[PDB]
């Protein structure tokens, strides 16, 4: 552990000042640290973390799908050998973003995800584990692939199973688990029908509880409830 | 890509 | 030299994609097992290695300004103790940068400059000297401040007096050249009037030679001419 | 900051 030697306090204040230099594999190990100090996170520090490693395997993610479509057109009729070249970078994006969420996997199953109780950091958690294994199952052809894209499937179903019993329809985490599980349906799942059935059953739940909500938490549900609506728009 | 958070 | 292994084409051919992936890091390394190669490099590849490691440092100087600042209002008057964390990561950000410079110059006089006989080359390699050890002075407060000042100043004069007996005025080298040697003068040698009398001159030099120019080389010059009278709109 | 390239 590189970051070991330094206090918790200090962790996570480095990740603010990081966030606010846009520095976001750095956000991600001062996290990384604070996280392997043992003690459960709050709020706050949830989301730092979540923060830090979307940023990076967004990234990775945006890199790895330029190389892979020039990768597809370097393979098609008619195309001159270009050599190994394009596909070994194509691999060596890959097994670093495999490696991101091999990290942030890590960190949930030792042992963010046995310690978290409460429906707030349980379902933020098992949200983050389907999320990383959709991101490996986006890049997977193996022997594996089945059972990444169910990894994530499983994580994302208890996080819906728990989102449903304990939060409002309302509540952003729920609304972003949905929004994603969403996404899964449609682009790793290959189940449109599903994906397109959530989302507007999470909208119109989530609209008939706004009437609960103060301004400011109407401002965050509603934040996620038009990405809800921008995917079915882009999807019908 | 659709949006996810 | 982890690329020691790597054809020189092939380091080529990756830098060429990790900069459609936007992956400049991995094309800085790319570029520098290029030169680590021991052949002199072309034009294409000279601003392929400019192109990866000005992304990267300038990622870092923002990173450096975004933290100096919060630094610095953390040591005014009547602010709160937050303990030596800004400081200890505004210095790890900044070791980070010297260490960039300090690759780039080591390459620079680890061979390119010794063997770089042609004035599009040797003055483009005495512009990224002068540039990284303007980048160094950005950052320095010491014993050695001056002298790293001296060193940038140094370069850029070496790079001047070349580019003005062996290359038209309208060069984009010379250029941008002029550009950056202007804003050593203005923000690093507290010399605005000597930044504000080499802009004006170089655009006009430049402008009286446009005459001579095809419609693409008219492009590239005119490019440059622009930034250098939006500087000078900022600075009169 | 000022432009330089
Ligand atoms: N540095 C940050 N990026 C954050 C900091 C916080 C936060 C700050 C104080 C208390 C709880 C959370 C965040 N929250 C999330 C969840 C609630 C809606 C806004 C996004 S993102
Ligand atoms: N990948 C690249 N970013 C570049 C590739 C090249 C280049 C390509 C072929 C021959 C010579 C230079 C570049 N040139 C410079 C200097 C001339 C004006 C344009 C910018 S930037
Ligand atoms: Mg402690
Ligand atoms: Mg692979
Ligand atoms: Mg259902
Ligand atoms: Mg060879
Ligand atoms: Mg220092
Ligand atoms: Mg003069």
């Amino acid at each position: 552990g590189a970051m070991g030697s330094m206090e918790r306090a200090s962790l996570i204040q480095k990740a603010k000042l990081a966030e606010q230099a846009e520095r976001y594999e750095d956000m991600a190990a001062f996290m990384k640290g604070a996280v392997e100090k043992g003690e459960e996170l709050s709020c706050e520090e949830r989301n730092l973390l979540s923060v830090a490693y979307k940023n990076v395997v967004g990234g990775q993610r945006a890199a790895w799908r330029v190389l892979s479509s020039i990768e597809q057109k370097s393979n098609e009729e008619g195309s001159e050998e270009k050599g190994p070249e394009v596909r070994e970078y194509r691999e060596k994006v890959e097994t670093e973003l495999q490696g991101v969420c091999d990290t942030v996997l890590g960190l949930l199953d030792s042992h963010l995800i046995k310690e978290a109780g409460d429906a707030e950091s349980r379902v933020f958690y098992l949200k983050m584990k389907g999320d990383y294994y959709r991101y490996l199952a986006e890049v997977a052809t193996g022997d594996d692939k089945k059972r990444i894209i169910d990894s994530a499937r499983s994580a994302y179903q208890e996080a819906m199973d728990i989102s449903k019993k304990e939060m409002p329809p309302t509540n952003p985490i729920r609304l972003g688990l949905a929004l994603n599980f969403s996404v899964f349906h449609y682009e790793i799942a290959n189940s449109p029908e599903e994906a397109i059935s959530l989302a507007k059953t999470t909208f119109d739940e989530a609209m008939a509880d706004l009437h609960t909500l103060s301004e400011d938490s109407y401002k965050d549900s509603t934040l996620i409830m038009q990405l809800l609506r921008d995917n079915l728009t882009l999807w019908t | 890509f659709p949006a996810t958070v």
